[PDB]
């Protein structure tokens, strides 16, 4: 038995399912098409939020290739876009992935 | 400027070399659902019209 626990936003809670595409389901966590098991979600706004806000949680937005199922992609690699070979500049056409 | 909803601006693409990578200059891509063909193999194909 494997258990994976994490936190997301409501608008993407429907995105955690086999055979579905998007941003969380493609750049963060992809389930196999023949997955078996269960998913559980509950509300935690009232005891897991701050008046100023919490910036501990970050999600990936840009990736070179599609994520294969069950593959963590922890990597702070600067996105390469446009035609300028960034070497750690992290400026225009080179975005922060998270 | 784009047109309205009830009167869309249909255009026909004639013979030319099509690079399905320039459109990636647009970042968000709220939806990129491709039905007939797989997007990854979009580059290695030829179409009639």
């Amino acid at each position: 038995v494997y258990a994976d626990s994490f936190v997301i936003r409501g608008n993407e809670v429907s995105q955690i399912a086999p055979g579905q595409t998007g941003n969380i389901a493609d750049y963060n966590y992809k389930l196999p098409d023949d997955f078996t098991g269960c998913v559980i979600a509950w509300n935690s706004n009232k005891l897991d939020s701050k008046v100023s806000g919490n910036y501990n949680y970050l999600y990936r937005l840009f990736r070179k290739s599609k994520l294969k199922p069950f593959e963590r992609d922890i990597s702070t690699e600067i996105y390469q876009a446009g035609n300028k070979p960034c070497n750690g500049v992290a400026g225009f056409n080179c975005y922060f992935p998270l | 400027r784009f047109a309205s909803v009830y009167a869309w601006n249909r255009k026909r693409i004639s013979n030319c070399v099509a690079d399905y990578s320039v459109l990636y200059n647009f970042a968000p891509f709220f939806a990129f659902k491709c039905y007939g063909v797989s997007p990854t193999k979009l580059n290695d194909l030829c179409f009639t019209n």
